[PDB]
């Protein structure tokens, strides 16, 4: 049977797709999809100010290959950075 | 895990962490 | 909490369950890493001492001969990335 940690990895994957598949490239997050994933799935990690300017800056910092998307690897870098 | 890719990913994570709380930019807490 | 928040919490708690047994309480040695993989990531295990030693080496980007929480998260990311492919 799947361990809690194995299920947690499954949720890492499924949560990404829940948002990446909305628009455009089904396997990458655009800015809107990223904002929605954070807002809806990571409320406890959000700051006092979730304005557009703060978000645009976050997008740029996550987009390490400069394609104007957040792919699964880039998303895992993000989760690894906030986890603890 | 290929060492080249773990090492690159660790640099990327360290970089992003440093920006978070040493420590610029704050959409995230 | 959201499922993702709960997932990150499990990632954190699972690390500390094993890292806190011996030595540095915030890093995994080969023994602690072996236990964690065996008990918590069975579906990903092929196993022998050489295999765990190689995995440890691969994960040890800071070259301190232990696996810290960041290195562990990078490892989990690589497993998830494999599962996502
Ligand atoms: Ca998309
Ligand atoms: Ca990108
Ligand atoms: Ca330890
Ligand atoms: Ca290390």
């Amino acid at each position: 049977m799947a361990s809690p940690l194995e299920k947690a990895l499954d949720v890492m994957v499924s949560t990404f797709h829940k948002y990446s598949g909305k628009e455009g490239d089904k396997f990458k997050l655009n800015k809107s999809e990223l904002k929605e994933l954070l807002t809806r799935e990571l409320p406890s990690f959000l700051g006092k100010r979730t304005d557009e300017a703060a978000f645009q800056k976050l997008m740029s910092n996550l987009d390490s290959n400069r394609d104007n998307e957040v792919d699964f690897q880039e998303y895992c870098v993000f989760l690894s950075s906030i986890a603890m | 895990d290929a060492t080249e890719t773990a090492d690159a990913m660790n640099r990327e994570v360290s970089s992003l962490k440093n920006k978070l709380r040493r420590g610029d930019l704050p959409f995230v807490v």
